[PDB]
């Protein structure tokens, strides 16, 4: 069970821990956050009591370093550091913990949410698509745009994700034009998972995070990414059926996670209806259309 | 965008463009068999490429072989249609290409662009307009070339007839879509019209008869009047 320290909280802040939030106020005395789970990659994030605009956080993984949080008041947010003196950090957290002025990761011991919600995102994976190689951790805000959005405008704040275009060479072989627009199998198997992603879990890793950045953030471009990347599946006649089943889970616990009051922006009706009532595989995700028509009826 | 009543000169500006019309390409007659059910039979197309400034009408027949043992045919007659204009893009030289290819049906977008994901620069639009293409094929001499087909075909026309020798391209775009019009709402009538006085022939070369300025001002107003009426008969006014 790891720690992320806090040198201080100068400024009234909402800190998000995975699916977790919670207040500090102006100058409160909290020193950070203990006994997080290890074996997972987690995400720290900010809302500032005084400027709501801006969701911002990091990224990380305990197993790759000593991290901590300390508030720039030049630059006015919360930066995550790397402590690289072990037993300075050591000696801070435990002096912390002996002043009991650290939260607990509130996890319940029958909750699995947080791992089904990351079972494939790998913290080598989001820095190929955050790019910033001289930290082990990564930065996403409300505001990044993604490379697909760009051509479509700083490079080195943008979100790498693989780009997917229905109306593209890449999706659309030479003399299959009707074959491959209407059966995204080729795009999918051939270009995608073969090609670019390699295999299944590497795909699912990068939509899994898509799906965070959306909801932790509110990040536009991310909920794009996400959908496309549930829309080729869905609108592809052929798939293994270990990728449909694993699909369906994914998408309940995403859905299932998901702030009711959130639906509004973060769902898009048109790919949902497409992939649970017309699309090829409108009868492969039993779990996910189950929560989706218990939950949210008036998208449908 | 989309074309409409506001952008309605741009037709005949110096920009090459194209009219694409797929109304004629699937088209079957619907009859009983003999247990009783209904089934469709297959007739002879055609994909209707017009050029709204010159008049150079490029009608590719499409021969009822082309269907057999296919599928979901209305579907397909889409992607047909766009297989053959992106052909028939591909067989013009690059500065007789065009600049513009306007859709008449909103559902031959997609198809169409995909077809054309190597000209990246020719802009595939849909339109506003309530074109009357469909009536193509009440002028006798494109139904004949159509229905007589016995493999695919594209034949060349003027459809305009030597008309921009006297009159510009949007008096001869209004004819056309006037005549056809006229022909779409009671065939029978607009047919008449054109043909009813013996003297005035249609040159072999020719779609239309060879009416003089003033006797086009008569057929004008008779086609008006016929779509008028028909207005009338229709909506009972
Ligand atoms: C770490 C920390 C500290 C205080 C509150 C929270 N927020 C939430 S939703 N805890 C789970 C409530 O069962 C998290």
């Amino acid at each position: 069970m790891n720690t992320v320290p806090f040198t201080s909280a100068p400024i009234e802040v909402t800190i998000g821990i995975d699916q977790y939030s919670f207040n500090v106020k102006e100058n409160q005395p909290f020193h950070g956050i203990k006994d997080i789970p290890i074996g997972h990659v987690h995400v720290i994030h900010f809302q500032h009591a005084d400027n709501s605009s801006m969701r911002y956080g990091y990224w990380f993984d305990c197993r790759m370093g000593n991290f901590y949080i300390q508030y720039d008041p030049k630059d006015g947010l919360y930066k995550m550091m790397e402590e690289r003196d072990g037993a300075k950090f050591e000696n801070i957290v435990h002096n912390f913990k002996e002043r009991q002025m650290m939260v607990s990761y509130p996890k319940i011991d029958e909750d699995d949410t947080w791992y089904n919600l990351t079972e494939f995102v790998q913290m080598d994976k989001i820095r190929k698509i955050v790019r910033k190689d001289e930290n082990q951790f990564s930065y996403v805000d409300s505001s990044m745009t993604t490379v697909q959005e760009n051509e479509l405008s700083d490079p080195a704040h943008s979100l790498n994700y693989t780009v997917i275009n229905f109306k593209s060479r890449e999706a659309i072989r030479p003399g299959h034009e009707m074959e491959d627009f209407l059966d995204k199998s080729y795009y999918l198997n051939t270009v995608m998972l073969q090609g670019i992603f390699k295999n299944s879990s590497n795909y699912f890793g990068e939509l899994q995070f898509a799906f965070l950045n959306a909801m932790f953030f509110g990040n536009y471009g991310s909920s794009l990414q996400w959908h496309a990347m549930i829309e080729l599946i869905c609108s592809s006649a052929t798939v293994p059926k270990h990728m449909l089943d694993k699909l369906d889970e994914i998408l309940y616990y995403q859905i299932k996670t998901l702030p009711e009051q959130y639906s509004d922006i973060l769902l898009n009706e048109r790919v949902w209806n497409i992939c649970l009532y017309s699309s090829f595989q409108k009868n492969s995700l039993h779990n996910t259309e189950k929560i989706m028509e218990n939950k949210y009826p008036e998208l449908l | 965008g989309a074309m409409n009543s506001s952008n309605y000169a741009e037709l005949f500006n110096n920009d090459i463009k194209l009219f694409v019309d797929d109304t004629n390409v699937y088209r079957v007659t619907v009859h009983k068999t003999f247990e009783g059910n209904v089934a469709t039979k297959a007739i002879n197309g055609c994909i209707f490429t017009l050029n709204p400034k010159t008049g150079h009408l490029f009608l590719k027949i499409i021969h009822t072989s082309v269907w057999a043992g296919q599928k979901r045919l209305s579907q397909l007659a889409k992607w047909k249609t766009a297989e053959e204009v992106s052909a028939l893009v591909r067989s013009l030289p690059k500065e007789e290409q065009p600049k513009q290819i306007i859709v008449t049906r909103k559902a031959m977008l997609d198809p169409l662009e995909v077809h054309m994901l190597d000209f990246p620069n020719i802009a595939i639009r849909p339109t506003e307009l309530r074109l009357p293409f469909s009536a193509a094929m009440s002028i006798d001499k494109l139904s004949d070339v159509v229905m007589k087909a016995t493999e695919p075909q594209m034949v060349l026309f003027n459809i305009y007839d030597d008309w921009l020798d006297r009159i510009s391209s949007y008096t001869a775009f209004s004819r056309l879509t006037l005549l056809l019009r006229a022909l779409k709402t009671n065939e029978e009538s607009a047919k008449m019209i054109l043909l009813s006085d013996p003297t005035i022939t249609i040159k072999s070369y020719h779609l239309w008869p060879s009416f003089t300025d003033e006797q086009w001002i008569t057929i004008e107003s008779q086609m008006r009047d016929l779509i008028l009426t028909e207005y009338g008969r229709k909506y009972n006014v």
